[PDB]
């Protein structure tokens, strides 16, 4: 976040694993992997997106 | 020294994690952390779901808006999530169900802001109907879903005594249930004062004077966000800023498997 | 110590064992042998399956592919210059018979490639010994636009040179596939059509089709410069799986193959006329 | 060498 | 790296185990030739795959 | 001696038991009992949801009629079960899934009728498509549900090359897949003989060439129900019986939460 | 002068370490191939080159 | 020789 220390907010990072709606709203986005970030001190936020697949190897 | 404070937490259940950078610690209700039935306090004879991961995760329900003329705001549990993901889903597919919760409401706001919210957890929260009429308050009505309810400065009766509406007539310095306001603290509790901190969590175990019980019929929890001290911001007379609740289900177990409920909400 | 088992000795028999008798309702094979039905001798048995193992079955050189490769003068029209195969074993039929006898296999792969070339001109002179290059383009590599663009500097694809009259190039390949073993059949679809999406097209894709571009495309070119006269050039490439594990038994192919399913369409009536009765 |  | 094998002998000329030498020259095992002294197993698991397995001298259905 | 028969079995699994007193035994396919993903072939790294009983019990379809002119039935494994309770809900809001499954096949009729159905259980049973144009089946042609599809007497082309039908067209004694019907004894299999028994039972594990894989996108397994000798009757040229196909999954275990899939089938 | 090492083996055949056999037939180095058995390090000196390494789990600004 |  690169706003100045007086701005605060919150913010949710999320991940669909594949085969549904790509998330048009929150309330979707929610229902799959996410982060609720907390803007603060810590400056940044890491939200990791965890091997979820069928096969072992997918293509580039 | 290496800097854990109780200000800053993390919370991950299943897929979903919550950070805070402004907490004030967080309350576990009357000392209990969740837990599933023990078979020496077991009562259905069948083997229980527990979906775990599946449902014991954060759900985000929609946001609400706190301005200067809000009263408050209203949801039961676990009726605020009946439509939510899996939790929804086998919470109506079984007769009965169970679960504990973890509870974040988040709102932050600027050093310049002021206002303090005060974060309630009651235990069966039985509410006030809206007439002459006694405990006359519809089933679709006393259970908004994840949308709640709000509180008022006065009794308004319904007075169209021909085609009543049904409705809670919750009064805020009344606790929406004859009560005095005040005395809400001895029920498990954190307050959001602007100031201070930018949220409140609280761990519920399930409370109830059975074991297990329908989900459909009773709630068990009802949260309660009444601004203890309102709104306020440099000179401007209509801030408005967001508040969020996010709760997560815990420990969840159902019994008595069958076809789907569907209630007739409208 | 391979042979398959003795026969014992029996005699006569009169009991209440009955194993010429069963039920195959069961899903059961009954597993008699002759000395279960009729008077047998002791014979020491030295015949073995040496010759019908999954590796003996699968150990031949089958050709899968012959593609066609000029060397003439760049034109302006639609040449031969350099051509593209994309690997498979579903363009002849012979192996892909034999490897769909499973649903799944475990294999490395060893490739042979025989190059022929020939004039097509009574005469133009004549050509000096053609150099071939045979460079695999995985999914997502860029392909060649033209026989001698960039891509064919190879700096990470691998490349066989071949020079003609040489004995046949071969290489081997590992187990390259995405999953644990390969799937012979895929009873399902790449992309699922959702209520949400705009137009029918989005979730349409082909019945029991994986991957759109499965393992690549050999490209295949003559390195030489064009002399006055045109040479033709076929290379055969010839499969043969090594190192084989096959998961799952199916019928064999009955009726003729149309396209990469299990499609059907002409000479559905494999089967010859006999009276029930003639020997 | 390894006999088997 | 030799590895030393007996040969199954088909005809015999007038003249035992026969042996046979193998020394892999290459890292990748892809690159091995197949060394066919290859196992097999029972065919039970598609001819009789039964919850019950009976006995062939006992009837079938009980 | 207190009487225990291969033909009379009790299968039960959550909260339901089936009964035969005419059965042949039971198949458990290649030998295989289903089991759960072991973290040494594991690949998705999230926790799974495991439902257990509220997924892993006994889901009936609908029953179809068995007449002189039948050509045969068959369903896929696990769209079949699309739509069944929350095995249904678990296979659409996750990613991936994985089971095994328990079949029995029911068809009783009397002393005096005879007829033998073959049961065959077949990993990635492709079928072949109605036209000229290859690999054309679509996804809701391909995916029938419970209702399954039938086979024919002969190869019928979908000549309509204007409004194509993309719909297989399964030639009974090719297997649906232009091999020889009667060679489909190497899957595993049952013949329900009127005569001798009522009921096949097979134990399938799941196979595939993944551990687990879109319950969405593809069918694991296929069953196939064909008359290899049709139903008779004393001389009453339109004999009809039930055959009904109940289907339990077993060792079900999901992965990759999120919003739910909404397939478009019509 | 014979160097045997162990192949990683992939596909398997119906048939343990299988080892394979090297010897440098040249005076120079650069003669020889590539061994390809190479060994990895830590990413650290890019992406952690702190004075102070702080642990995950505590705050990076303290 | 050296076996490693
Ligand atoms: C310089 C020449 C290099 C040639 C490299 C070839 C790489 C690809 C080898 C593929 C062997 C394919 C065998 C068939 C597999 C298929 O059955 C299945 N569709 C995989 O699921
Ligand atoms: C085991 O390998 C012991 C030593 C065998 C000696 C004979 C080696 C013959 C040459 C192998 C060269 C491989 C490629 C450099
Ligand atoms: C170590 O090298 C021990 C001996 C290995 C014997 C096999 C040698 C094969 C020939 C190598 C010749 C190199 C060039 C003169």
């Amino acid at each position: 976040f690169c706003g100045s220390m007086m701005a605060t907010g919150k913010i949710l990072v999320a991940y669909a694993p594949p085969g549904a709606q790509p998330p048009t709203s929150r309330k979707e986005a929610m229902l799959g992997t996410h982060v609720i970030w907390d803007l603060g001190l810590q400056s940044s936020c890491t939200m990791v997106v965890p091997w979820i697949s069928n096969v072992t190897y997918r293509q580039t | 020294a290496c800097g854990y404070s109780d200000r800053v937490l993390q919370l991950t259940l299943g897929n979903s994690t919550i950070t805070t950078q402004e907490a004030a610690n967080s309350v576990v209700a009357y000392g209990r952390w969740p837990e599933f039935i023990r078979d020496d306090e077991a009562n259905p004879v069948d083997q229980p779901t527990e979906p775990d991961v599946a449902t014991c995760r954060f759900y985000t329900l929609d946001t609400v808006m706190w301005g200067k003329e809000s009263k408050g705001w209203w949801w039961k549990l676990p009726d605020a999530l009946r439509d939510m993901g899996l939790f929804g889903q086998n919470m109506y597919y079984h007769y009965l169900g169970r679960s504990g919760y973890t509870v974040h409401v988040q709102c932050n706001a600027s050093k310049f802001h002021q206002g303090a919210l005060g974060v309630f957890a009651i235990p069966e929260y039985c509410l006030a109907g809206d007439s002459d009429k006694q405990r006359y308050t519809s089933y679709a009505n006393a259970n908004p879903g994840e949308r709640g309810g709000k509180f008022y400065s006065q009794f308004n009766k319904d007075n169209a005594v021909t085609s009543p509406k049904r409705e809670f007539c919750p009064v805020d310095y009344l606790l929406g249930c004859g009560v005095l306001l005040g005395n809400a603290f001895v029920y498990p509790h954190q307050i959001i004062n602007l100031r201070t901190n930018n949220s409140a969590t609280i761990v519920l175990p399930y409370v109830n004077a059975l074991a297990i019980d329908s989900m459909v019929k009773h709630n068990n929890w009802g949260i309660a966000i009444l601004p203890l001290s309102p709104l306020d911001f440099a000179q401007d007379s209509s801030v408005e800023i967001p508040i969020t609740v996010t709760i997560a289900p815990m420990c969840s177990e159902f019994n008595g498997l069958r076809n789907v409920t569907a209630p007739k909400f409208q | 110590q391979d042979s398959l088992p003795d026969t014992k000795a029996s005699g006569p028999a009169h009991s209440k064992e009955v194993p010429a008798l069963t039920a195959v309702e069961t899903g059961a094979t009954n597993p008699l042998a002759p000395s279960d039905t009729v008077q047998t001798r002791h014979v020491v048995q030295r015949r073995s399956r040496s010759e019908s193992t999954i590796e003996s079955f699968f150990a031949r050189g089958a050709c899968v592919a012959i593609i066609e490769v000029d060397n003439e003068q760049p034109t302006t029209r639609a040449q031969k210059l350099f051509a593209m195969w994309r690997i498979t074993y579903k363009d002849t039929v012979q192996l892909r018979r034999k490897l769909e006898f499973f649903t799944y296999s475990r294999f490395d792969m060893e490739f042979t490639f025989v190059v022929t070339a020939n004039f097509t001109n009574a005469n133009n002179g004549h050509a000096l010994n053609q150099v071939y290059q045979i460079m695999y383009i995985p999914p997502g590599a860029p392909t060649p636009k033209s026989w001698d663009d960039y891509t064919w500097q190879t700096s990470s694809n691998p490349s066989i040179f071949y020079t003609y009259g040489a004995a046949p190039a071969r290489i081997s390949v590992p187990y390259v596939g995405l999953a644990n073993a390969y799937s012979h059949f895929y009873d399902g679809f790449a992309k699922v059509p959702l209520k949400t999406d705009a137009n029918d097209q989005i979730g349409d894709s082909l019945y029991s089709a994986m991957t759109v571009d499965d393992f690549g495309v050999l490209a295949v070119r003559v390195v030489n410069d064009h002399n006055p006269t045109k040479v033709t050039s076929k290379v055969r490439i010839y499969m043969k799986p090594k190192h084989v594990r096959v998961w799952c038994p199916r019928p064999p192919r009955a009726v003729p193959y149309y396209g990469p399913g299990v499609d059907y369409r002409n000479n559905l009536d494999p089967l010859s006329e006999k009276g029930l009765t003639t020997y | 060498i390894s006999e088997v | 790296g030799a590895q030393v094998s007996s040969q199954k002998v088909g005809a015999h000329e007038n003249s035992s185990t026969i042996n046979y030498t193998t020394i892999n020259y290459y890292k990748d095992s892809a690159s091995n030739a197949a060394s066919k002294q290859d196992y097999s197993q029972d065919p039970s698991k598609f001819t009789e795959p039964l919850k019950d397995v009976l006995i062939k001298t006992a009837p079938a259905l009980n």
